[PDB]
RNA sequence: CUUACCACUUUGUGAUUCAUGACUGGGGUGAAGUCGUAACAAGGUAACCGUAGGGGAACCUGCGGUUGGAUCA
RNA sequence: CCCGCAGAAGAAGCACCGGCUAACUCCGUGCCAGCAGCCGCGGUAAUACGGAGGGUGCAAGCGUUAAUCGGAAUUACUGGGCGUAAAGCGCACGCAGGCGGUUUGUUAAGUCAGAUGUGAAAUCCCCGGGCUCAACCUGGGAACUGCAUCUGAUACUGGCAAGCUUGAGUCUCGUAGAGGGGGGUAGAAUUCCAGGUGUAGCGGUGAAAUGCGUAGAGAUCUGGAGGAAUACCGGUGGCGAAGGCGGCCCCCUGGACGAAGACUGACGCUCAGGUGCGAAAGCGUGGGGAGCAAACAGGAUUAGAUACCCUGGUAGUCCACGCCG
RNA sequence: UAGCUAGUAGGUGGGGUAACGGCUCACCUAGGCGACGAUCCCUAGCUGGUCUGAGAGGAUGACCAGCCACACUGGAACUGAGACACGGUCCAGACUCCUACGGGAGGCAGCAGUGGGGAAUAUUGCACAAUGGGCGCAAGCCUGAUGCAGCCAUGCCGCGUG
């Protein structure tokens, strides 16, 4: 069964790049909102809307700068099975920061550079490259 | 050194590795061999040396280092492996049958071949005669017959009830005697009850199951005789095919035929169905065994049959 | 696999089996030679190589390789072993320290003569 | 002097362990022996799996299964 | 520690040189003697064995053995795999356990932040200092990645409460199906028995033989008995969790799918142990036994045929109930 | 190695301890522990640290430092602030030693040293001069701690053999 919705979103998005779609359309989530917000934020995604009520879809546009794919890898990194959490100091950084890795801290979801410059730490919902 | 100084001595048997070696003074001992020998049977006389008997009481390994040229030799092919001697400096083969373990009037006949084309003296012996009923013994001994109508020595002995063995003893004092045959007939306990060697030491002897007797003795052994001369245990066989023999030597083989070559008219004559066959006639009117005309004729075409290998025999 | 698996069961290492068991990770031993015998190596190579068959202090017995050429070794010689393995020879892991104690060195040695307990010559 | 606790010990026994061991079962390695050649090509009766029976040996046969089998408009 | 005396005067060995791996030639030997960490060498010019010369490395040491870690991502947390190389339980249900859709509220357990206390000294590291240098000793710092407590943070996970319907399930209406269990029944065919006709062979093989037939075989017709299996349909077809399921009909019964609508409201996924099902062969008891057929009997072939082939043929194959797994 | 446990797990009361407590006893309750591995079996002193590794880890606990346990084997207590006491006591056992056969004596896992085992590991040395410690007002006495020396290429570092 679904029993983790962010991978899933992850994956859709990483297909979609893959099979060069041009939108995307996950079933809505406050989080899965949060984290299309980040990456409209750094330019990973273009935009992204939320339609409905009693059952919301999140509909993402993606991006791609010269035909090939704007976010090149995305994966899952504190999954159900295996909880990551990491305090302010030893946040990674992707790609050596050239990449961005989206954490979830106290005061929200914010990108690992963010997070470390408010010195707050927390659970590392993924790496976006 | 760890050795002693080289000597002459005979090769009472053979076990793949290692042999057992037999020096002039009479003391038998196992001997290793040199790679660079490659054939070493049963009867070979070699050069070889032992090694200083100091190890946990007993002796050690000796060393076999060449052997010398063999006088005769008794050999057999082998598919997948060409033609293998079994024992040499061998002066007489004695074919032992059995009526019991099977009656092979085609396996005597490829022996004898053989040993004619090897030059050496054969003798047939028969044995387990005990078996037979007195009607049954003069059922066979009118087909035994048929050799010693031509000289061959032919003899029936029943080795548990060590009956008739005393020509057969006669017949083996003072020569060197290989006992060949087919597994089960008896070779081993017939030495058994000629040597009379000690109750202790024995050749295996187990009996034969439904159509044919397992195969006890695997190995070739040489045993000093009582009055005078050598015996040579040797494994039972299967298959004595000849195609490493040239045809006409098979023709040569049968000493029943001597006394008709160049009658025939047609000079490459086969002899089978070719017309002016001497020997056809000749066992059309009773001179020739047709038993031994119709077993030349099957070995040959069995020589077609085993001829596919392309390996050499020479 | 899973790290639910892993927790369940931790991965277990392999651990190393020794190749001279008879040392007792001891670097020597020492024994007493109950049978000096002449043995034939593996299909690549033919000779005659001298191994002793020695019975060791801590009541293990073993066969062991003679080197250099020839030996003064016998029936109940003090010798003693070191670790190694014979290639040819096989269940043979353990060699003979020529010089220790028994065995002398090899005579007329000239190189590699510490392998072999051969005194330095004197000039 | 007695009573209680109690180390040692003695039996009746049970369990367990070590050393040794009569007498054996199979295994492994070497291999230049012996008997046949079991498999590899359709290996000359396709191999193999499970099971049962048989046989000096590799193996043979029955039952079901697989292709990890060739040939076959 | 300093000064003085004499004299090069008192002081160099070990391993290796086929590739890995820096370093090569002669002689002896001739699958012997021997070497070897791995591949490996040696049978007549051996750079691989032994000796010599030459060279390479290290040096008051040098080698060998033992032992640990590394290289080894070769236990893969960092950081491995499972179609054929090792590896998906035969299949299913299912307790514990692991994990868990979406919204709001609360809690602050996990998590994060700050503060405090503590984390012995030595050791490790950095900047210095002292032994003529170094090893060594030593000052200060850094570190001790940990633990504990307190105060906060509330995004995420957990708990609590209230929801929601998209996951899951129920209902209504139908469809297809060798899905399963039980009981009847049918038509071919094999064999057997009895009888009718009637002659001399039948049967079998590559060829034969064994075998059956003059009491009449085989052939053909009629009647009967029994067992087992369901040509054609038939399929790259369907159904079942798997094993498996094939004439027709009846009784009982499981699952799947489709349309529309309503209903419940996370009730879910997976599953160590556990439970169940589970081809063929096999075992127990009792029936049944047509055909087939291990074992066995026989005839051929063959050295043999203990096999393949042929003539027979028992267990078994079928049914009931257990067992096997 | 799947169950183990009856002072067992609790309670009340008494006793006992420097101190809480089944620490002990009487009675009462029938619990307690265990798949988050009890019990049983084998192995083992623990840590700071050491070796290796880029790191995570891996191996390990020789020297020095902190803690623990033991002092021929088993048991017990006394004395004392502190012991169930290495060079104290009692008993029992084994062994060794003395014997007048009546009975007695002993404990190097302190420093040297001997035999034995082993591949293997050193002197039956000097001094309390210094630092510690015991006693003493002190002087001072004692100290195989310690400071030094001896032996060993065992290791590291340095130098020479021109
Ligand atoms: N009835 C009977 N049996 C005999 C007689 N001689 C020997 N036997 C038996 O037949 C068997 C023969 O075995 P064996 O001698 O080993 O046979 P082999 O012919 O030597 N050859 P292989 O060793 O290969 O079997 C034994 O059981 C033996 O005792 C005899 O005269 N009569
Ligand atoms: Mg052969
Ligand atoms: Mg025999
Ligand atoms: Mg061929
Ligand atoms: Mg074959
Ligand atoms: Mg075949
Ligand atoms: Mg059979
Ligand atoms: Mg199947
Ligand atoms: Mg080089
Ligand atoms: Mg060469
Ligand atoms: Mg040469
Ligand atoms: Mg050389
Ligand atoms: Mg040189
Ligand atoms: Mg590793
Ligand atoms: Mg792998
Ligand atoms: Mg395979
Ligand atoms: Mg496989
Ligand atoms: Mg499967
Ligand atoms: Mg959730
Ligand atoms: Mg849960
Ligand atoms: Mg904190
Ligand atoms: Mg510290
Ligand atoms: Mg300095
Ligand atoms: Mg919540
Ligand atoms: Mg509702
Ligand atoms: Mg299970
Ligand atoms: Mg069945
Ligand atoms: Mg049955
Ligand atoms: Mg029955
Ligand atoms: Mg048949
Ligand atoms: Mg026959
Ligand atoms: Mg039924
Ligand atoms: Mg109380
Ligand atoms: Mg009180
Ligand atoms: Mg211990
Ligand atoms: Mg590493
Ligand atoms: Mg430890
Ligand atoms: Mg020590
Ligand atoms: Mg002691
Ligand atoms: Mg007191
Ligand atoms: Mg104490
Ligand atoms: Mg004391
Ligand atoms: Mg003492
Ligand atoms: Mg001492
Ligand atoms: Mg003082
Ligand atoms: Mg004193
Ligand atoms: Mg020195
Ligand atoms: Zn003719």
């Amino acid at each position: 069964s679904m029993q983790d919705p962010i991978a899933d979103m992850l994956t859709r998005i990483r297909n979609g790049q893959a099979a060069n779609k041009a939108a995307v359309t996950m079933p809505s989530s406050k989080l899965k909102v949060a984290i299309a917000n980040v990456l409209k934020e750094e330019g990973f995604i273009e935009d992204f809307k939320v339609e409905g009520d009693t059952k919301p879809e999140l509909e993402l546009t993606l991006k791609y700068f010269q035909g090939k794919a704007v976010v090149e890898s995305i994966q899952r990194v504190s999954r159900p099975g295996l909880r990551i959490y990491k305090r302010k100091d030893e946040l990674p950084k992707v790609m050596a920061g050239l990449g961005i890795a989206v954490v979830s801290t106290s005061k929200g979801v914010m990108t690992d550079r963010a997070a470390r410059q408010a010195g707050l730490g927390g659970e590392i919902i993924c790496y976006v490259a | 050194n760890l050795f002693g100084e080289p000597d002459e001595g005979i090769v009472i048997s053979r076990f793949g590795m290692h042999a057992d070696v037999e020096s002039a003074d009479g003391d038998v001992h196992r001997c290793n061999i040199r790679r660079t020998i490659r054939s070493l049977v049963t009867g070979d006389r070699v050069v070889w040396r032992p090694g200083k008997p100091a190890a946990e009481g007993v002796n050690v390994k000796g060393i076999v280092e060449a052997v010398h040229e063999r006088t005769s030799v008794l050999t057999r092919p082998d598919f997948y492996d060409g033609v293998k001697p079994i024992a040499a400096n061998i002066d007489q083969i004695v074919i032992v049958s059995a009526i019991l373990p099977e009656l092979s009037l085609n396996i005597i006949d490829r022996y004898l071949v053989a040993c004619e084309t090897l030059q050496i003296e054969p003798i047939i012996v028969l044995n387990k005669i005990d078996l037979l009923d007195d009607e049954g013994m003069a059922f066979v001994n009118e087909q035994m017959d048929i050799y010693r109508n031509i000289g061959y020595r032919v003899l029936m002995v029943s080795s548990h009830t060590q009956d008739g063995l005393k020509p057969l003893e006669e017949a083996l004092t003072g020569r060197i005697s290989i006992f060949a045959g087919q597994s089960g007939v008896g070779k081993s306990s017939l030495l058994n009850a000629l040597l009379g060697l000690q109750k202790e030491i024995l050749t295996n002897d187990i009996s034969d199951n439904s159509g044919l007797g397992q195969h006890t003795t695997t190995a070739a052994r040489l045993y000093h005789f009582p009055h005078g001369g050598d015996v040579i245990d040797s494994p039972g066989v299967r298959e004595f095919g000849l195609w490493h023999l040239e045809p006409e030597q098979i023709t040569q083989g049968f000493v029943e035929f001597h006394d008709y070559l160049g009658l025939c008219k047609y000079r490459d004559c086969k002899h089978d169905t070719d017309p002016g066959c001497a020997i056809r006639e000749a066992v059309e009117e009773g001179k020739i065994a047709e038993t031994r005309f119709e077993n030349y004729h099957r070995i040959l075409e069995s020589m077609a049959q085993v001829k596919t290998r392309k390996n050499f025999s020479d | 696999a899973t790290v639910n698996q892993l927790v369940r069961k931790p991965r277990a290492r392999k651990v190393a089996k020794s190749n001279v068991p008879a040392l007792e990770a001891c670097p020597q031993k020492r024994g007493v030679c109950t049978r000096v015998y002449t043995t034939t190596p593996k299909k690549p190579n033919s000779a005659l190589r001298k191994v002793c068959r020695v019975r060791l202090t801590n009541g293990f017995e073993v066969t062991s390789y003679i080197g250099g050429e020839g030996h003064n070794l016998q029936e109940h010689s003090v010798i003693l072993i070191r670790g190694g393995r014979v290639k040819d020879l096989p269940g043979v892991r353990y060699h003979t320290v020529r010089g220790a104690l028994d065995c002398s060195g090899v005579k007329d040695r000239k190189q590699a003569r510490s392998k072999y307990g051969v005194k330095r010559p004197k000039a």
